[PDB]
RNA sequence: UUUUAUUCAUAUAAUUAAUAGGAUAAUAUUUGUAGUUUUUGAUACCAUGAUAAGGAUUAUAAAUUGAAAGUGUUAAUAUCAUAAUCAAAAUUUAUUAUUUAUAUUAAAUAUGUAUGUGUAGAUAAAAUAAGA
């Protein structure tokens, strides 16, 4: 079975490999670093509580500074980003899962 | 710098070389110390905001 | 004869001939077949050619 | 055939069957219908 | 339409789609027709005025015919007045020579 | 030359069987004739294979004559003899082409492809910048400045 | 009912691999002719839908080739003097023989002359013969 | 299972329909509205060479 | 090569004339054309595959922008693109209805006009007839799945179902 | 009994039902008992509406407004992170209901729409109607949607609503909105006394009397209500000096045949 | 001359391709340097038509032109099979293969 | 049973290892960039063929030696410098021959073709040591 | 509600009906989203009137409004699922599974062709067809010709 | 005593009944049309159609550039007319025809692991603008 280029019906088939040092920014992220963060980083309306943050949200300093728990959906039921660090800043959550 | 047009212009000064403990014999990075602990920042948000 | 031309002139002629198709003034003052006041073009569309 | 009924407007089978007009014919107007002038509302 | 998009509800929006698709209006004007004396007593467009007009309309002029195709508005009634307005602007700027 | 990657080898029968596509390609044959002429030697085997290929390609469309009329005792043996004789002439031409290409490479300081032998200055197959660190068929390790076959100047 | 329209019955005809009639199909080709339909102009045939044959838009009533060409036409050409390409290139030469650039104004592609002769006239190397 | 088509012409006509059919269509109405064996076989065979016929076995 | 494009004013010119840059500015003002400032001068790539008559695909118009880094995200593409309003998308969104006889007229209105009551679907009718045959044969094994159970759990006063056997 | 809903309530008034019960009603022959979306209770309707927009709306558990403190998945229940903890690392940029609604002049550019909601809010009282006629209020546009005026394809009677919405004529939304918002008063007076546009009318009058006909027309482009006859009078008066007969006739016709013959003065 | 360019440049100075164009003037027992010939391309235009099939098409066109010009040249060319078209055609596109 | 917890702990350990791996990879990339490479030109073809005391080599050693030393013989800046100087002309891409990518990305002194396979494999740097 | 009364043999046929809503919302929200994205992403000055910090603040306000637009349809069209309206069969656009003009799956199209339900003209299964644009370049050439007819023939004043 | 090739990659998650028209029309607040509640085959079963594999043979000689691809059945599969308890969004999950050595990540998130002298067994394909 073959499908049109860059139009694979599978959306989660993309396996984000180990981050590459030489680029580390022009891979799985925004093409330009002068662009604004996606909508997942912000709150649109008065919610009653988010179950888990999506994997498209970029990682910021406030994630490790605030201390609030963050979790994403993976092969298991859920994965919480325990022991927050500062090395993963400016990267989306999909690059730190290894499905 | 990415290796597209300018890569030889990279210098060791850009490399922090202080947030990790490196092998004094080979030169590879052995371990990395914690970074969020007692982090020093003048402004977590851009200065012009608020 | 025989016809020998240059590539730049040939390219320019071909492009100009392709471009200048809708730049036709239908209603002129010429006598004969061409030259009139109003022009109506009725396009009939069908499933079959003989229809 | 089937729960979904066939469309009599765009189906070539019903359009060119014995009970309708084939495509190898003059394709003229069948009848000059006049409704609004015979009885307007 | 007269085949299957009449006498029913979808006929209205099908006709609106047809009108929006055919909203284009093409206005054609000849330079030889422009080259006439005006009310003031001078030629409306001279050689320099024609050259300036041809430069201003890079591809809108062709075979000596100035053609402007307006698709600006959904209806031909507004496309025609937009085309006339733009042609008037172009003529006013071209007469500057 | 400009082609320096790894190459596979094919039997001469395959290239001979390839007709007016590679082996009998007129442009390639003209290049071989020029190579012989600039060296000032006769092109007798090249002309022999040229006329053989011309005769074969002219009548390749025509159907073969009825084999029943032909005598299997003698006519088939004669046809096999002629075919083998033509094939041997083409083999000789192929060998001459390869030999003279190697010789001209050696004279012109042209570095051949990997595992290619140039008699007089390589004698074992020159290999350079290959996918495998070791020399194929020899198992000799290869340096990074692969091999300076010729003198530096010019 | 609506379905009452689709109830007219057709009466059976009165007599006295698959799909092929052996008698007509096995007839010799050199005698029957390599033809599966009357040799009338192809404009009279339309590829039938849902059937692997070609029927005529006029039911029967075949018209011969001489019914489309002028009387006593050569090879059924519209004009006996030239073929299609002759009629095209002679026309091109004739119109170029009286082409004038001033006349090209107003109309569109019709103003462009015969390119083969126009460009060869515009080529300086062709001036010296 | 299989619908009854009744290809027989005697199984699809009844007197009630024939009564109304006869008035509109009858012999008089139809007349009003309408207007050497070897040699014959040979000419029949060779007439297939016409521009609107084919040679048939 | 690298250089600075020079401009000469008509007043500074020995003989005044209308400069091509001034004419370009006037044309841009007339036609409301956006002047791209960061357009490199060394990228005048002709779409030869659509402009050369020597190619099969010649059309006389440039069919490509000849920019590898071109996408729908950039504002230039956004400004020069075409909206899908009143397009084939809009035609399909109203014509490709799963039930064809619902874009012309409402089923209930059509039934109430042509017929006297709203007819059910063919599948619904077949299910009803099959239920009739099953009830005639066995009259057992059926459930009582309903939308609102209030009327079944609290039957109206004066309702007495007659037994079967 | 396998009843989907345990409870149901009527919609007709108690004053009229008790008298109308004596008149037999012609029910649908193949389905006499009809249990529509209106007959559902308040809680059942809220649950059904919340479940309806499971793809894009708050129907998905993680989307929001789920009102559930724990989610059971993969045989492992997970607690919910509250909004107070979420906003620590998600900076809130909430504007409120004022953001979803676009101005009236953007209706044509948004294909006959004003509200930027998850569901298409029809302006006719027949698609988003639930017992009462459908009325869309732009000052109360919220995700909870106390009035079920939106259009979704996962409710009890969604199929007919979708069919009606897709089977709509041109200018359907604009016509419905204009007809419902603007109409002649019962007193017979023109609807030209609104306060939300009176300063704009005065501004246009001042521009016309100063002679700025282009500015007056540009401001008139943005009006939503029927202008008073003074606006047309001033526009025509300011067109008089310029001999702009075409403009005068156009501004006369824009109010003569289109807006309750206000310009008929 | 082919498409306004010399035959040697059109065929990239390939003898085995130009001899096919020359052949009709030998089979008819004529002189090549007595006639002006022009070739117009009307199929799929390609940057290089230097191939055996294109040379065959050119030879057929020249043979037909010679037959039209001098009727008696029909017999030699027809006997040599220069006006005999071959209906061979490359396989069409198909995802199966 | 317990696979959720096991996978969560495995992913935690994997991310903790990934932080150190990223640090080491960045260090290796910077060191490779700042370290001098080998001469990225084929010494077997016309331009870069002559003796070290004649031809292009004297020009290199008396004109562009400082720039080559600053660029550390990386192939891209070396080629760009040779194009910018223009004393060689357009021959860089038409007549000059250069070493392949992974052969010209070797360190300064290798003398062995088995060097690209001996580079560090735990560092994810797309072939940049 | 849940398989009590559905009136249809395939319950998945309602997915087409609900996808029509997606297309309608795209028609509603395409202009607003495009304008917001262009204004937010543009870095060069908008005009002579507004430059610098005013432009930066306007960009941030525009992107804040765009993020606050709840329910705005911003989805690539190729991510939309394509299912035939008659048999609820899913097909991938760009492959033989889907027929673009009929907008039905390959199975539905084959059924309608083998029956008398669509008026199509059979051609050779391994050719280019009657169309000269298809025979003279193929799908891409016919694509370019369609583009030229639709757009690249007007003066565009 | 004849010729060609073959390492092939995602795969399940929860709810589906109605018709209602607007400017330039001699007048309808029908502005804003308000009567809950007796039914039940596929969230998981319709067996029947197509397809795969796939073959047939007359054209003498002259002229002409001409006068030249055709399918049963056996099989497997499946979404259709036929027999109620449940697959399509939270995708790991292993599903045949791929870029091999002068230059290699810029616009929707778009692949870091198999260099090893191209070295088995089996399998498929064609006489088709090519040149057995």
């Amino acid at each position: 079975r073959k499908y049109p280029f860059l139009r694979r019906p599978h959306i989660k088939n993309t396996h984000s490999m180990n981050p590459s040092a030489p680029y580390f920014w022009s891979f799985m992220t925004a093409k330009s670093q002068m662009a604004f963060l996606p909508e997942e980083n912000y709150i649109t309306g008065d919610w009653t509580g988010k179950f888990f943050v999506s994997k498209r949200q970029v990682y910021t300093l406030q994630h490790a500074t605030s201390g609030a728990k963050v979790r994403v959906k993976s092969f298991p039921s859920i994965f919480e980003f325990n022991s927050p660090s500062r090395w993963n800043i400016g990267k989306e959550m999909n690059t730190l899962t290894k499905p | 710098n990415r290796p597209e047009v300018a890569m030889h212009r990279n210098t060791v000064g850009l490399l922090p070389a202080h947030m990790w403990e490196t092998d004094k014999k080979t030169g590879k990075v052995k371990s990395v110390k914690d970074s969020v602990r007692d982090y020093q920042t003048k402004t977590p948000y851009p200065k012009w905001v608020q | 004869f025989p016809f020998q031309w240059k590539t730049e002139d040939w390219y320019e002629y071909e492009v100009a001939k392709v471009r200048n198709r809708r730049f036709v003034f239908e209603n002129t003052e010429e006598d004969g077949i061409r030259g009139s006041e109003v022009t109506y073009k009725i396009v009939l569309e069908g499933f079959w050619d003989h229809h | 055939v089937g729960y979904t009924p066939v469309n009599p407007d765009t189906s070539p089978m019903v359009a060119y069957s014995q009970y309708h007009w084939h495509y190898n014919l003059p394709q003229g107007m069948e009848r000059p219908h006049s409704v609004n002038r015979t009885f307007a509302a | 339409d007269n085949l299957q998009y009449k006498r029913y509800d979808w006929q209205g929006w099908y006709q609106r789609m047809l009108d929006v698709h055919n909203r284009n209006v093409s206005l054609r004007c000849r330079i030889c027709d422009l080259q006439r004396l005006d009310g003031n007593g001078v030629q409306f467009v001279d050689m320099q005025t024609e050259r300036r007009l041809r430069i201003l309309a890079q591809h809108r002029v062709g075979m000596g015919v100035l053609k402007l195709d307006a698709d600006k508005y959904e209806d031909q009634a507004d496309n025609v007045t937009f085309g006339t307005t733009k042609l008037s602007e172009l003529l006013a700027d071209a007469r500057k020579a | 030359n400009t082609f320096l990657t790894s190459s596979v080898a094919t039997p001469p029968i395959s290239v001979i069987r390839t007709g007016p596509k590679w082996w009998a390609h007129p442009e390639r044959m003209v290049r071989q004739k020029l190579m012989y002429f600039t060296l000032g030697v006769d092109q007798l085997p090249l002309r022999r294979t040229a006329v053989i290929q011309r005769d074969l390609q002219r009548f390749h469309m025509c159907k073969p004559p009825p084999r029943v009329g032909d005598s299997t005792g003698y006519k088939r043996s004669r046809a096999a003899q002629l075919n083998t004789w033509y094939r041997r002439i083409q083999y000789q031409e192929y060998h001459m082409q390869h030999l003279f290409t190697r010789h001209v490479w050696g004279l012109l300081r042209v570095y051949p492809g990997n595992t290619t032998k140039i008699q007089g200055k390589a004698d074992d197959g020159y290999v350079g910048y290959d996918s495998v660190p070791f020399h194929r068929y020899n198992r000799a390790p290869l340096p990074f400045p692969a091999r300076e076959l010729y003198e530096r100047r010019k | 009912y609506y379905w009452s329209r689709y109830r007219m019955p057709t009466q059976m005809p009165k007599f006295d691999n698959e799909f092929i009639d052996p008698i007509d199909d096995k007839f010799p080709m050199s005698i029957r002719g390599p033809l599966v339909r009357p040799d009338v102009p192809e404009d009279q045939y339309v590829d039938s839908w849902y059937i692997c044959t070609s029927m005529t838009h006029h039911m029967g009533d075949y018209r011969p080739w001489s019914a489309s060409a002028p009387p006593n036409a050569f090879r059924f050409r519209p004009f006996n003097e030239f073929d299609a390409k002759g009629r095209e290139y002679v026309q091109y030469m004739r119109e170029f023989a009286r082409f004038d650039p001033r006349k090209s104004r107003g109309n569109g592609q019709k103003g462009f002359p015969f390119r083969d002769a126009y460009l060869t006239k515009m080529n300086e190397a062709n001036q010296k013969t | 299972n299989f619908p009854a088509h009744f290809i027989k012409s005697a199984f699809t006509t009844d007197p009630l329909k024939e009564k109304q059919k006869a008035r509109f269509s009858s012999g008089g109405e139809a007349m009003r509205e309408v207007q050497d064996t070897e040699f014959q076989a040979l000419v029949e065979f060779i007439e297939g060479a016409s521009y609107d016929q084919l040679i048939s076995g | 090569g690298v250089h600075r494009v020079g401009y000469t004013h008509p007043s500074t010119l020995p003989v005044p004339c209308a400069q091509r840059w001034d004419l370009r500015l006037a044309r841009a003002r007339i036609f409301q054309e956006y002047i791209e400032e960061k357009a490199p001068g060394a990228w005048q790539l002709e779409d030869e595959r659509s402009m050369s008559p020597e190619f099969k695909t010649f059309t006389g118009y440039p069919m490509r922008d000849m920019r590898p880094g071109y996408g729908q995200n950039l504002p230039d593409y956004i400004m020069k693109k075409r909206l899908p309003n009143n397009t084939h998308y809009e035609l399909f969104a109203r014509r490709d209805i799963p039930n064809e006889d619902n874009a012309m007229y409402g089923k209930y209105l059509y039934d109430m006009t042509v017929h006297g009551t709203s007819l059910p679907s063919t599948y619904r009718m077949h299910k009803d007839i099959n239920k009739a045959q099953r009830n005639d044969r066995k009259l057992s094994g059926n459930r009582f799945k309903v939308l609102c159970s209030s009327g079944a759990k609290n039957p109206p006063s004066g309702w007495e179902p007659i037994p079967d056997a | 009994v396998s009843g989907v809903f345990s409870k149901g309530r009527g919609i007709g008034h108690e004053a009229t039902t008790s008298i109308l019960r004596y008149i037999p009603r012609a029910r649908v022959p193949w389905q006499p008992s009809r249990f529509g979306r209106e007959n559902l209770t308040a809680a059942d309707m809220a649950r059904l509406w919340s479940r309806g927009r499971y793809r894009d709306g708050p129907g998905n558990y993680n989307s929001g407004y789920c009102t559930e403190r724990t989610h059971v998945l993969e045989e492992n229940t997970v607690s919910i992170i509250p909004r107070r903890e979420l906003e620590k690392y998600m900076p809130d940029i909430t504007i409120g209901p004022k953001a979803l609604v676009t101005p009236v002049s953007l209706m044509n550019a948004r294909n006959g729409h004003r509200v930027t909601h998850d569901l298409l809010h029809s302006y006719d009282p027949h698609i988003g109607r639930l017992g009462k006629p459908a009325v869309v209020d732009h000052d109360n546009i919220t995700v909870e949607d106390p009035n079920r005026v939106g259009l979704n394809a996962a409710t009890l009677d969604c199929r007919g609503r979708i069919y009606r919405w897709l089977r709509r004529g041109p200018f359907f939304q604009v016509d419905n909105y204009f007809r419902r918002s603007v109409k002649l008063n019962r007193d017979g007076t023109l609807p030209t006394d609104f306060v939300h546009e009176a300063p704009l009318m005065r501004k246009i009058i001042r521009l016309a009397h100063r002679g700025h006909l282009k500015a007056a027309c540009e401001e008139y482009r943005r009006v939503t209500t029927v202008p008073p006859v003074e606006v047309y009078r001033a526009l025509t008066a300011c067109c008089v000096p310029g001999a702009k007969l075409a403009d005068a006739v156009s501004i006369f016709e824009d109010g003569d045949s289109k807006l309750f013959y206000v310009s008929r003065d | 001359t082919v498409m306004g360019k010399p035959l040697s440049l059109v065929l990239d100075n390939k003898a085995w391709l130009m001899e096919m164009v020359l052949m009709p003037f030998d089979e008819a027992n004529l002189d090549y340097r007595d006639f002006d010939a022009h070739i117009v391309s009307e199929g799929h235009a390609m940057p290089s038509i230097a191939n055996e099939i294109a040379a065959f098409a050119l030879r057929m066109a020249v043979a037909n032109a010679l037959v039209k010009l001098i009727p008696l040249t029909r017999i030699p060319l027809k006997k040599s099979g220069l006006l005999s078209v071959d209906r061979r055609r490359e396989r069409g596109q198909f995802p199966g293969y | 049973q317990g696979f959720h917890e096991k996978a969560q702990k495995w992913r935690e350990e994997y991310l903790l290892d990934r932080h150190r791996a990223l640090a080491d990879s960045l260090r290796a990339y910077v060191e490779f960039s700042t370290s001098k490479r080998v001469e990225p030109w084929d010494a077997r073809f016309k331009p870069f063929d002559r003796i070290e005391k004649d031809g292009v080599y004297v020009l290199m050693r008396y004109m562009m030696e400082e720039k080559l030393q600053l660029c550390n013989y990386h192939h891209r800046p070396v080629k760009r410098l040779f194009c910018n100087i223009g004393l060689m002309g357009p021959q860089i891409t038409t007549k000059a021959r250069w070493k392949p990518y992974r052969f010209a990305t070797n360190p300064a002194g290798t003398s062995k073709a088995e060097r690209m396979y001996q580079r560090d494999k735990t560092v994810y740097t797309h072939g940049h040591n | 509600m849940r398989h009590i009364g559905q009136d249809v043999p395939k319950r998945h046929t309602h997915f087409v009906l609900e996808s029509r809503l997606m297309y309608e919302k795209s028609f509603r929200d395409c202009w607003l989203h495009s304008v917001c994205r262009a204004i937010s992403q543009l870095d060069e000055p908008l005009s002579k009137t507004v430059v610098g910090t005013h432009q930066k603040m306007l960009q941030r306000k525009v992107t804040c409004f765009q993020y606050n637009q709840y329910g705005l349809f911003k989805t690539p069209y190729y991510r939309l699922a394509n299912v035939d309206r008659y048999h609820a069969v899913q097909g991938v656009a760009g492959t033989r599974e889907w027929v673009p003009y009929v907008n039905v799956s390959y199975w539905t199209m084959n059924k309608m062709v083998r029956g008398g339900n669509l008026l199509v003209h059979r051609v050779h299964y391994t050719g280019w067809g009657t169309d000269s644009h298809l025979k003279k370049g193929g799908w891409e050439h016919r694509w370019n010709k369609v583009l030229q007819r639709n757009v690249l023939q007007y003066s565009r004043i």
